[PDB]
């Protein structure tokens, strides 16, 4: 349907990082993202996760 | 079990359903963690016709760290060492977990269509490269031709 997880390539997207704003990641492997969080596509720092309210 | 070992399969799986153009890779026996690659040489570049093979080390903390990727067969290239090693850029500091082995090999052949000379892992071939684009191409189709076809 729609793109998996550029981190797990299992799972379907479910958030937005900011302050870059993309949309890469599910839940989990952001979580599983080593601190400092940065964003798995343009390594910028996440300072805030807002979910989607998708999948 | 890992999730670096989930990450190598279901890569595998997209690999063996998507394969990346004039690429290929897989796993050296029953470990999942070496891999073999090869990559038939460019066409808009000195290395045609060419057959080159690459070995793939995945870490034990892959998807959070660069895979370190080597070459086997001897190639004429101001990025590529005599070790098989690469100067590359997205292999190292510019890595993420975003990027994949299908995006790695096919910024490998972007490197062998357009070599980066001011950052030269042979010294001598990037001066050559950037003085004498003659030689160099000549050298490069012959080495091209004595160990890759
Ligand atoms: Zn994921
Ligand atoms: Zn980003």
């Amino acid at each position: 349907l729609k793109s998996a997880c550029v981190v797990c390539l299992s799972s379907f997207k479910s958030c937005v990082f900011l302050e870059c704003g993309h949309v890469c990641s599910c839940t989990e492997c952001y979580r599983a993202l080593p601190e400092p969080k940065k964003c798995p596509i343009c390594r910028q720092a996440i300072t805030r996760v807002i979910p989607l309210y998708n999948s | 079990g890992s999730m670096a070992l989930k990450r190598i399969h279901k890569e595998l799986n997209d690999l063996a359903r998507d394969p990346p153009a004039q690429c290929s890779a897989g796993p050296v026996g029953d470990d999942m963690f070496h891999w073999q690659a090869t990559i038939m040489g460019p066409n808009d570049s000195p290395y045609q016709g060419g057959v080159f093979f690459l070995t793939i080390h995945f870490p034990t903390d892959y998807p959070f760290k660069p895979p370190k990727v080597a070459f086997t067969t001897r190639i004429y290239h101001p990025n590529i060492n005599s070790n098989g090693s690469i100067c590359l850029d997205i292999l190292r500091s510019q890595w993420s977990p975003a990027l994949t082995i299908s995006k790695v090999l096919l910024s490998i052949c972007s490197l062998l269509c357009d070599p980066n000379p001011d950052d030269p892992l042979v010294p001598e071939i990037a001066r050559i490269y950037k003085t004498d684009r003659e030689k160099y191409n000549r050298i490069a189709r012959e080495w091209t031709q004595k160990y890759a076809m």
